[PDB]
């Protein structure tokens, strides 16, 4: 119902501890989205895919295939 | 030192030009288009400042975590990588820069907080550092790979015209020289910031001038708009009131133009810093004297308040 | 070659389908120009503190000696509005000039050649760019080269065959568990370590990491 | 220049490119071993 964040007071949307991607920005590292009925939820934006690259002093990765991608600017 | 963002602000007319009087709002309707222009310009400036952080730090959509193995062939990364002793994610160097560089919301000149916090900027810099010391350039140009840092440094040596047989024969010397250079720049950075302190001082000076212009009569018989209303009568003091509104409007337009010029300069600096990151950080730029004086090998970005530094 | 041609055709069809589903950079400047034009037309509907908006009404109901102050006030209000519009147009023109300089550099480098700078002509290794006509702008079809599938390998920075260290000229020593091969850093092309692709530089007692490998020496079999 | 081994590298089989021609290589180490 009523949520208090760093960027003021936010009403009309609940707060969820889960972190997803940021669609509609709000401020101070918190965004809102219309997810699952369904309602607007305010949450901390995810910074990306949390993955760890296996690094070793005798380990290398050589690609074996490729995709020809075209990007429109 | 290259600044990428400045202080975001929002200034309205009913809180700055007008006070607690109703006739000011009635006379402000004839200049409502100007206030709409200024509000739209300030909103666009805030949007531009929010976008500038994304183009510089958010170059990778995947977060890379530093492996627990700190054996990088002799290269000491303690100062650039975050430490687990401090709860904050700032690197030792970042912590030094945070304290190195140093209300105005009284009259409605509120400050919009940035979309990306300093912790998130530090996390972005740490992810970029982890990607650089584990893949070199493949994490910024497609799928992330793995490579030892000795082989990555030999690859960086091959990009300037020097073969790789001069690296492994004196790898200890190169590692010691790199550690000594990191210690030297750490010691020299503790002694202030030129580019970063200029924009903050300019914004503070602009805000101080904005609140100081309210104490000027602008040719009228009073400075505040309440004294003329309390002492004089409305229909004969309307000229003094209108003079106050047009003086405050001229001051606000001058402030808006100055902030627009400063925002254009900030966008140019942010584009320059983003290009520097994309070339020198996410790879090896072949342009001479672009990533530093000499033959560039690699760069380590570090988080800074309202800016970013590069350790080429 | 057929696979790469099919991938390029599929990418062209994919961006054609995606672009048919609006534009951000091109539609922004048109919207700003339209808003500025609309504000310029709507400015004359105000009074700027005077008793009338149109000069005809005040000039009709009041004599020009009486209308002198109102006409001057309208003159200075419209002058301020025109000055603000000109300043905004100058800032926008500077932004468009910077964008056009960036697009001209992009056309000079990525279109008229292969730019060696990364992350400037699309994400990944740039190959070529195809410019297309756009209203009040230009777009570039940045044909890039990115890796898709990789494998984990064991690497050695040098090879000591007969007391001398061997280093790859362009490739890198990789292993799949039993044998050792050399391949480029952008594709997996395992090759037998020979004299042609490896050069001798000093002895093998100066590098921290090395493996005990051999050299095929293709000169030797053809000598018999 | 005369097409030799030094400036040409071999890779793959022959029936992999749609456009190929028949030619000879000087093999600059063959006359030296005589
Ligand atoms: C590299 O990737 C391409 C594209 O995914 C692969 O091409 C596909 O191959 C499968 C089986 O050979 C076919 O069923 C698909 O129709 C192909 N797709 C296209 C677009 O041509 C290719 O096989 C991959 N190469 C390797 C060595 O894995
Ligand atoms: C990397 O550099 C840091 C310097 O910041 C080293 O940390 C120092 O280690 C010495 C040795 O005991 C201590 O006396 C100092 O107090 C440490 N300084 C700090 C700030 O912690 C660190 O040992 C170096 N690591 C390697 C592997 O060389
Ligand atoms: C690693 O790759 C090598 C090269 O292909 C493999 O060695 C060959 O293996 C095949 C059968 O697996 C044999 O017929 C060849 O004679 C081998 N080549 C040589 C030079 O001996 C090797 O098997 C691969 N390793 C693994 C674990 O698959
Ligand atoms: C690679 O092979 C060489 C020669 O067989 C090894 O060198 C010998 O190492 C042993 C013990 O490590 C010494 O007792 C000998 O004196 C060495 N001989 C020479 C000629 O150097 C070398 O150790 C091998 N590499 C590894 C990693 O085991
Ligand atoms: C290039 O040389 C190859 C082999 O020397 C030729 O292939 C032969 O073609 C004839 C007639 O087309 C066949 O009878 C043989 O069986 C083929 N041999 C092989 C090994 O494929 C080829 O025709 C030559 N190309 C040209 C243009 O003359
Ligand atoms: C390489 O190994 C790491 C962990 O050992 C794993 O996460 C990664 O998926 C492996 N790479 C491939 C291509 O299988
Ligand atoms: C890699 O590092 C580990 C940990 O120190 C060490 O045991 C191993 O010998 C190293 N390998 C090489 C090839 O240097
Ligand atoms: C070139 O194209 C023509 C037109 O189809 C074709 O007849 C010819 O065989 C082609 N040559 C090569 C070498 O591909």
């Amino acid at each position: 119902n009523v949520f208090q964040t760093r960027a003021g007071c936010l009403i009309g949307a609940e707060h969820v501890n889960n972190s997803y991607e940021c669609d509609i920005p709000i401020g101070a590292g918190i965004c809102a989205s219309y997810q699952t009925s369904q309602s607007i939820i305010a949450y901390t934006m995810s910074l990306g895919a949390e993955n760890s690259v296996a690094y070793s002093n005798n380990s290398i990765a050589i690609p074996t295939n490729f995709t020809i991608s075209v990007t429109t600017e | 030192i290259l600044p990428v963002s400045m202080t975001k602000t929002s200034v309205d007319c009913t809180m700055y030009i007008c006070g607690d009087s109703t006739e000011c709002s009635n006379l402000l309707l004839q200049y409502g288009s100007f206030c709409t222009q200024l509000n739209r310009a300030l909103t666009g400036i805030a949007v531009e400042q929010d976008k500038n952080t994304q183009e510089v730090f958010a170059q990778v959509k995947q977060i890379y975590k530093t492996p627990p193995i700190k054996d990088f062939g002799g290269f000491n990364f303690s100062q650039i990588l975050p430490d687990p002793s401090k709860p904050s994610k700032r690197s030792p160097i970042e912590d030094l820069l945070f304290n190195k560089v140093t209300a105005q919301k009284f009259n409605g000149l509120t400050v919009l907080p940035p979309l990306l916090t300093d912790e998130m900027i530090a996390q972005y810099t740490s992810a970029l550092l982890a990607g650089t010391i584990t893949s070199g350039w493949t994490f910024g140009a497609g799928p992330a790979l793995q490579i030892p840092f000795p082989m990555q440094m030999a690859y960086r040596f091959n990009g300037i015209g020097v073969t790789q047989n001069v690296l492994y024969e004196n790898q200890k010397l190169i590692a010691n020289q790199f550690n000594s250079a990191i210690g030297k720049i750490q010691d020299s950075l503790s002694s202030a910031l030129g580019k970063l302190q200029d924009v903050v001082n300019q914004n503070a000076q602009a805000l101080n001038t904005l609140v100081k212009q309210l104490s000027s009569n602008f040719g009228a018989i009073s400075s505040v708009l309440n004294d003329i209303l309390s002492r004089l009568d409305p229909p004969e003091a309307e000229v003094q009131i209108d003079r106050l509104i047009t003086g405050r409007l001229q001051s606000l337009q001058t402030y808006v133009t100055q902030q627009l010029i400063r925002a254009a300069e900030i966008r140019a600096s942010a584009n320059l810093a983003a290009t520097k990151m994309s070339e020198c950080v996410l790879g090896q730029s072949k342009r001479v004297d672009f990533c530093g004086k000499g033959y560039h090998l690699m760069s380590f970005p570090q988080s800074a308040p309202h800016g970013v530094v590069f350790l080429h | 070659q057929k696979l790469i041609a099919n991938q390029f055709n599929s990418a062209i069809g994919k961006i054609q389908d995606s672009l048919s589903s609006a534009l951000g950079k091109l539609q922004d400047v048109v919207n700003q120009n339209a808003q500025a034009l609309n504000t310029l037309v709507k400015q004359l509907s105000s009074n700027f503190g005077a008793i009338s908006s149109v000069l005809n009404d005040i000039l009709s109901r009041l004599d020009p000696p009486e209308a002198e102050v109102q006409i001057d006030r309208l003159i200075t209000g419209r002058l301020q509005s025109l000055q603000t519009y000109v300043t905004q147009q100058l800032i926008r023109a500077a932004e468009i000039r910077a964008s056009a300089n960036l697009a001209a550099t992009k056309m000079s480098e990525c279109v008229l050649g292969q730019s060696k700078r990364v992350d400037f002509c699309g994400k990944g290794y740039h190959l070529m760019s195809f410019p297309q006509s756009a209203p009040h702008g230009v777009v570039f079809l940045h044909v890039t080269y990115v890796p898709a599938q990789e494998k984990n390998f064991t690497t050695a920075p040098a090879i000591c065959h007969d007391g001398k260290a061997h280093f790859p000229r362009e490739g890198v020593f990789v292993s799949n568990g039993t044998h050792w091969f050399v391949t480029q850093r952008n594709f997996y092309e395992p090759q037998i370590i020979t004299t042609d692709n490896t050069f001798v530089s000093g002895n093998c007692d100066v590098v921290i990491g090395i493996v005990n490998n051999t050299v095929y020496d293709p000169l030797q079999p053809e000598l018999d």
